[PDB]
């Protein structure tokens, strides 16, 4: 039908660094295990090695040795590819959300992939190419401007994170994570208690609050990366809204964009240091797990009965910024390298449980 | 010299351990302290018990062990008991909880504690050895240590010695009787470590065990200590040939060239025929045609599969006792007229044979009478495919509701590989399913 | 190597406890001054599971008592094994919770709570290996019920990686000491779903009708239904201890037990369970223990299971048997009532097994089910709680000690999410 959960999957290109060190035995290596077919159907390990044929007569009933099959087939509800720049996925992703969100009603995205993805060049970009959020929230103020006559617009910013089931103010440190308790208002409204809300007057100021918050998120090294990340930034944008010349009242109208920057899955990957890091990686996994769990019952039109909210705090923090009235669109960015081929795999298979689409 | 390294994971492995030893012990006339009275009676020097023994100076033996276990129960009970004083006091314990049935805490979080030491004797133990012949691994699907352990130390030695056998003696879940809840996941994700790294993989499920014990040996109420008893009989069968001299000796290398027609085929059925108690030890000739023919009969296997519905691949017999070759050629005669046991077309020959001169030796207090004659068939059969499909809908059953599953991604462990097993494991049944189609 | 800290919190929770020690003590054989007059090493084998050594051969209980009136401490020193427990364990205030929420975990619990972390951090750091945390308690009432949470939300904090079970004693519909029952277990399940990985829900409606039919007592009094709760205690932590076919601790129960994180309330029973001059007219045998564990009057929680679908179970047997009659009894008991089963698990039913039976009994076994019928007894408590709550009954000395209508709010939220949850599973599908 319509089914406003939708999942974008955007793949990274190669940069001049791979292609050269990579590129050699096409001639690590490029091998390129994904190719994308259409907008809504990629492959994942094709068989496109030119000599394929002398192994693949043994795959058939001749000798039983390689007979196993990887080639995936993956369906998504929008796809870009390598050639794919920022504007249009800017324009087909979050854009909408802005009407949403100046309807009345909420909106959410959700930002997901691996190391080595692309993810924070998608969401944050550079100063030349610039990301979604900043597209998006120039958008904003830019349809502010417009509707500034006969309707008055506030905006106010919060910046959190949760880590190991805990939350932490990015915008406001040294304050205890026991005093940031997550209600339930009578009017269907989350609202985390204690949150230094800030109305900044322009995107650049969003810009720097967005910075002044990441100064603050929680990072460890000793990983895949020195920088990986370690929990669930979230950025909720309150607009609020009311008619100037109209039925000038106190009643007015106000929705929320979400904005989650969600850690990738963990492995461990022998971390002999392990100690806290394990804690970290599993509530990492737990919170993705009931995520994808929560996600699911919503496209599943059977067990609609009851979401598992209550599992984690992401998923209570937006028990109303999912469901039907609430768009959410979850940008999924994937690398075309082998080098992080398992890596990749786990994060298109959490991609394709949003909506088990098996008719191709 | 022909050694042979066993390797007990869990507190399953560790009790089938105990009755294998009890039975090589008694076998070689070695007492539970470890000293062989027949060196200060004959004098020693003629006997052969290298494969599973290694000599002192003092005269004491040492069975080559690796006894590991994620929890002090199970061995503190092999440290207390009669055979505390056989075994070197390295059996590896960790200092901490068991895997707790899961295969995420056994293989990334908890086995990678005590990983280092199981190498390291393992190590020691193989130093020790001028002619390893190959690895006999003991543990069970089921179990969170002899899942997750098992595959972590299976991956080690595959990148260590690559080229030495590895034989698994593993005990598969049963389709009905079970004794845990997560059985399923723990199984599955077993199915990578037993397929890419183990090279000749023997599965027996406690149902087929239970069924023969009622019916066979006349027990009504049947412990683990039989069960163990039997899989005992049947290593001592498999590894007879590298200990005693015999008409038709078949080693390990020799079986699995027989058994193994491609690389990935390689899961066979075990049978016991003459087992049956000392009432009905009389009664019944027992000769080589009555026990072979009861290799056969689709009740005897030791695993709830029935081989009428597959076609047998290969199949290798391994007699003790008094059998003449002459009586072998007559019973595999006798079995390819019938019609019910069909064979593939591309394997002609069908049968390895191999005979020993050493009847199998009764454990006092055990179930199994005094025999003559004994034999042990381990045939590679398209059946045991329906084995792994009711597991695999098992699976699914408790896998589309992702229960239990945050136990496993919390200790360390991605959501995809579930999947990734999975289809491992469906790929496995479609060989199975490809090798016995016959030829265009 | 898998030391457990016994916890007690409040009247009712130090009398089970003392009752606990007296049997653990009998089954080690541990006489109340210390010493250690048993007749098997096996006892000896894991006495450092509960027990510390101390000097001159003794052997203290690693127990915490905790309450804020002095009362319950006389009591249980000058009870017949008050001599065992460690002098400087016995944590208490002067000032009771007043059978009140709010003093016992924000006022009056909140001084004492710092003390009894100190007195948990020095006995946890003795420990080699420290298997988890084990609380006995009661929700109905004050300082217990306060307590416990407080000190459950601060262990978990401490120890985030360690097994928390609870022995909470639910108020029972019929049987009620107290006006206020409602808001102190509504208050407490609020707590106890968040940071806990198995509670043992305990009614005293079931014990005395256990104790009334099953074992046909004429008077029976606390004493006796802390003996059966000390029977449960004993039976759930005795692979920890001694040998068998089958282990299983605490963690194996909790990985078993549990599909999914917040469905973690369990429902006790005791298998043999018969009166004093009718144990000769049966046949101690696997089948009788079988079809008394999962029969309806044996249950401890004061639900009917064939209101619902068993989510799972656990069954663990102590004596010599034979693993085929286990296995078969426990696969009859699936297929004879899949009815009270949910389809989409194909084994419902986990079996341990432990070569040493309880001193005098040739064989036992100990049940834990996890079914939904638990929902009834929330749904209890709802029923009494908003009856109480839009009116207000006794609101104001909940308001006077800091306390905000906001958390009687989200407790109640919270208790419906876990009964709407424990109902989704319920329907056939
Ligand atoms: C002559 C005879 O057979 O004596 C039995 C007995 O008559 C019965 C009725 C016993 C008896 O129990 C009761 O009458 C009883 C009363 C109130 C509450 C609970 C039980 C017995 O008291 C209980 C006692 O049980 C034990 O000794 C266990 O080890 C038990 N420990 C204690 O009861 C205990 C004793 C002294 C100090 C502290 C505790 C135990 C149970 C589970 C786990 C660990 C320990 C036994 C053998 C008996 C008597 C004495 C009459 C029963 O006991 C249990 C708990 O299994 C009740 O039904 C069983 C079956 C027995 O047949
Ligand atoms: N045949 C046989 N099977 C056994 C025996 N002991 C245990 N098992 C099987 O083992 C399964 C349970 O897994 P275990 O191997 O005991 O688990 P574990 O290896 O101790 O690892 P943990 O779960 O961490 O304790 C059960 O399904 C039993 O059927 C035995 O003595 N003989
Ligand atoms: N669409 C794109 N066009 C051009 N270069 C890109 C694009 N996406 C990613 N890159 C480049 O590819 C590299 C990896 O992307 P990057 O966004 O830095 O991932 P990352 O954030 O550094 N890894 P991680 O921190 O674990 O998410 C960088 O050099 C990017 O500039
Ligand atoms: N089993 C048992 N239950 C008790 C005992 N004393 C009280 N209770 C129950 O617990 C409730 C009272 O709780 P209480 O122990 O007084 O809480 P506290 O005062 O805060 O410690 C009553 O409703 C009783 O049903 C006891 O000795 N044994
Ligand atoms: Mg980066
Ligand atoms: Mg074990």
């Amino acid at each position: 039908k319509q089914s406003s959960i939708s999942v974008a999957v955007r793949v990274r290109p190669f940069t001049e660094a791979e292609s050269n060190r990579l590129v050699k035995i096409d001639n690590g290596g490029l091998r390129k295990i994904i190719n994308v077919v259409d907008d809504r159907m990629l492959i994942f390990d094709p068989p496109e090695t030119n000599p394929l044929t002398k192994m693949q007569r043994n795959a058939f009933p001749n000798s039983f040795k390689g007979s196993r099959i990887r080639e995936h087939r993956f369906v998504f509800d929008r796809l870009f590819d390598e050639d794919c720049t920022q504007d249009q996925v800017y324009r087909n992703t979050t854009q909408p959300l802005l009407d949403s969100v100046l309807d009345g009603y909420n909106a959410t995205v959700f930002a997901y992939g691996a190391t080595g993805c692309g993810k924070t060049h998608t969401i944050s970009g550079t100063p030349e190419d610039p990301g979604v959020i900043f597209l998006t929230m120039k958008e904003l103020y830019n349809r502010i401007e417009e509707l500034k006559d006969t309707k008055i617009i506030d905006i106010s910013l919060s910046y959190l994170e949760i880590y190991n089931e805990t939350i932490r103010d990015l915008l406001n440190p040294m304050t205890q994570c026991k005093n940031l308790v997550i209600r339930e208002d009578a009017n269907n409204k989350i609202s985390v208690s204690n949150l230094s809300r800030h109305r900044p007057n322009s995107v650049e100021e969003v810009m720097q609050l967005i910075l002044e918050g990441n100064k603050n998120r929680t990072c460890s090294p000793t990983e895949a990366n020195a920088t990986s990340s370690r929990s669930h930034a979230v950025l909720q944008i309150n607009v609020i809204q009311k008619d100037r010349t109209g039925d000038i009242t106190e009643e007015h109208t106000f929705a929320t964009l979400s904005i989650i920057d969600l850690a990738g899955s963990e492995r461990a990957a022998a971390t002999k240091n392990r100690g806290a890091r394990l804690n970290e990686g599993a509530n990492i996994n737990k919170s993705l797990l009931a995520l994808g769990n929560c996600i699911n019952a919503l496209c599943d039109p059977r067990r609609r009965n009851h979401v598992p909210y209550r599992d984690s705090k992401l998923t209570r923090l937006l028990k109303f910024s999912l469901g039907g009235n609430c768009k959410t669109v979850m940008i999924v960015c994937v690398s075309p390298s082998s080098q992080h081929y398992d890596e990749t795999l786990n994060t298109l298979k959490y991609a394709d449980r949003a909506k088990e689409i098996k008719t191709k | 010299m022909r050694e042979c390294i066993s390797i007990h994971v869990g507190q399953a492995g560790v009790q089938i351990g105990n009755a294998c030893w009890e039975l090589y012990c008694l076998e070689h006339g070695i007492q539970p302290d470890g000293q062989m009275p027949s060196d200060k009676t004959i004098g020693g020097g003629d006997d052969s018990f290298n494969t599973f023994f290694s000599e002192t100076g003092a005269g004491k033996h040492v069975p080559r062990a690796v006894f590991v276990d994620l929890e002090p129960t199970v061995i503190d009970e092999v440290r207390t008991g009669t055979y505390r004083q056989l075994f070197h006091p390295e059996q590896l314990i960790t200092g901490k909880e068991d895997a707790a049935n899961n295969y995420a805490r056994g293989h990334y979080t908890i086995g990678k504690e005590i990983i280092d030491l199981v190498l390291d004797r393992i190590r020691k133990l193989a130093d020790q050895c001028t002619g390893l012949q190959g690895f006999l691994v003991f543990h069970s699907f089921g179990g969170g240590t002899g899942s997750g352990f098992t595959s972590l130390l299976m991956e080690r030695l595959s990148v260590d010695y690559g080229k030495k056998s590895k034989l698994e003696f593993s005990i598969y879940p049963a389709p009905q009787v079970s004794t845990a809840v997560v059985e399923p996941y723990n199984s599955i994700l077993t199915t990578h470590t037993t397929l890419e790294h183990s090279d000749c993989a023997f599965m027996v499920d406690n149902e087929a065990i239970y069924d023969i014990c009622r019916r066979n040996l006349d027990i009504e109420r049947p412990t683990y200590t039989n069960l163990n008893r039997l899989i005992s009989q049947i290593v001592s069968s498999i590894t007879a040939s590298l200990r005693f001299d015999g008409a038709l000796n078949v080693d390990l290398t020799e079986f699995q060239t027989n058994l193994v027609p491609y690389p990935r085929i390689h899961f066979p059925l075990a049978t016991y025929a003459p087992v049956i108690s000392a009432e009905k030890a009389y009664h019944e000739q027992l000769s080589v045609a009555e026990i072979t023919n009861a290799c056969f009969e689709p009740a005897n296997q030791m695993v709830k599969c029935d081989p009428r519905h597959g076609k047998y691949m290969a199949c290798c017999l391994l007699y003790r006792g008094d059998v003449v070759p002459k009586d072998v050629n007559a019973a595999i005669a006798t079995i390819k007229t019938k019609r019910s046991i069909q064979f593939v077309d591309w394997c002609p020959t069908g049968f390895k044979v191999g005979i020993n001169y050493q009847p199998p030796t009764v454990v006092p207090g055990g179930d199994l009478a005094k025999v003559q004659r004994a034999v042990c068939m381990l045939s590679n059969t398209t059946a045991i495919a329906e084995a792994w499909a009711r597991l695999d809908h098992k699976f699914d059953l408790m896998y589309a509701k992702r229960a239990f599953v945050h136990w496993y991604v919390g200790e360390g462990m991605e959501e995809g590989e579930f999947s990734e097993a999975r289809e491992d494991m469906a790929a496995l049944e479609k060989d199975y399913e490809e090798v016995g189609v016959d030829s265009v | 190597m898998r030391e457990i800290v016994h916890i007690q919190a409040g009247q009712c929770g130090n009398q089970i406890g003392a009752k606990f020690w007296e049997v653990i003590s009998d089954e080690h054989g541990i006489d109340p001054t210390g010493s250690y007059h048993g007749d098997s090493d096996l006892q000896l084998e894991r006495i450092n599971v509960y027990y510390n050594e101390a000097t001159g051969n003794k052997y203290v209980p690693r127990a915490i008592l905790v309450d804020l009136e002095p009362g319950t401490m006389d009591s249980v020193r000058s009870g017949p094994f008050g001599q065992i427990f460690r002098p400087d364990n016995f944590v208490f205030g002067q000032s009771g919770a007043g059978n009140n929420w709010a003093k016992g975990h924000y006022t009056e619990g909140a001084e004492l709570v710092d003390s009894v972390l100190d007195v948990v951090r020095k006995e946890s750091e003795s420990c080699d290996c420290l298997q988890g945390f084990q609380l006995t308690h009661s929700l109905g009432g004050g300082t217990g019920s306060g307590m416990g949470t407080l000190l459950i939300s601060k262990i978990r904090e401490e120890y985030p990686d360690r097994i928390m079970n609870t022995f909470s004693v639910m108020p029972s519909p019929k049987v009620s000491d107290t006006v206020v029952e409602p808001y102190n277990a509504t208050l407490s399940v609020h707590q106890l779903v968040e940071n806990t990985d198995e509670t043992y829900c305990i009614d005293n409606e079931a014990l005395y009708d256990i104790c009334f039919r099953t074992l046909k007592l004429t008077t029976p009094t606390y004493g006796d239904l802390n003996h059966l709760v000390s029977a449960t205690m004993s039976g759930v932590t005795t692979c920890l201890r001694f040998p068998g076919q089958l282990n299983a601790d605490l963690r194996k129960l909790a990985v078993n037990m549990v599909p999914f994180p917040r469905l973690h309330f369990f429902m006790p029973g005791f298998a043999p369970l018969t009166s004093r001059g009718s144990q000769q007219y049966r046949a101690l045998t696997v089948p009788e223990l079988t079809q008394q564990m999962f029969d309806s009057k044996n249950m401890m929680a004061a639900c009917d299971p064939r209101h619902g679908r068993y989510l799972t179970v656990a069954a663990i047997f102590r004596g010599r048997m034979s693993m085929k009659e286990v296995d078969e009894q426990m696969l009859n008991v699936q297929n004879k009532n899949s009815s009270y089963f949910v389809e989409w698990i194909p084994n419902n039913v986990k079996t341990a097994v432990c070569d040493i039976p309880p001193r005098g009994l040739k064989m036992s076994a100990t049940f834990i089910g996890n079914s939904t019928a638990i929902q009834e007894l929330f749904k209890r408590i709802s029923e009494q709680f908003t009856a109480m709550f839009r009116r207000k009954a006794f609101l104001h000395w909940y308001t006077g000690e800091g306390m905000d209508e906001m958390e009687f709010t989200e407790a109640e939220s919270n208790m419906n999410d876990l009964v709407s949850e424990y109902q989704q599973y319920q329907d056939a599908t």
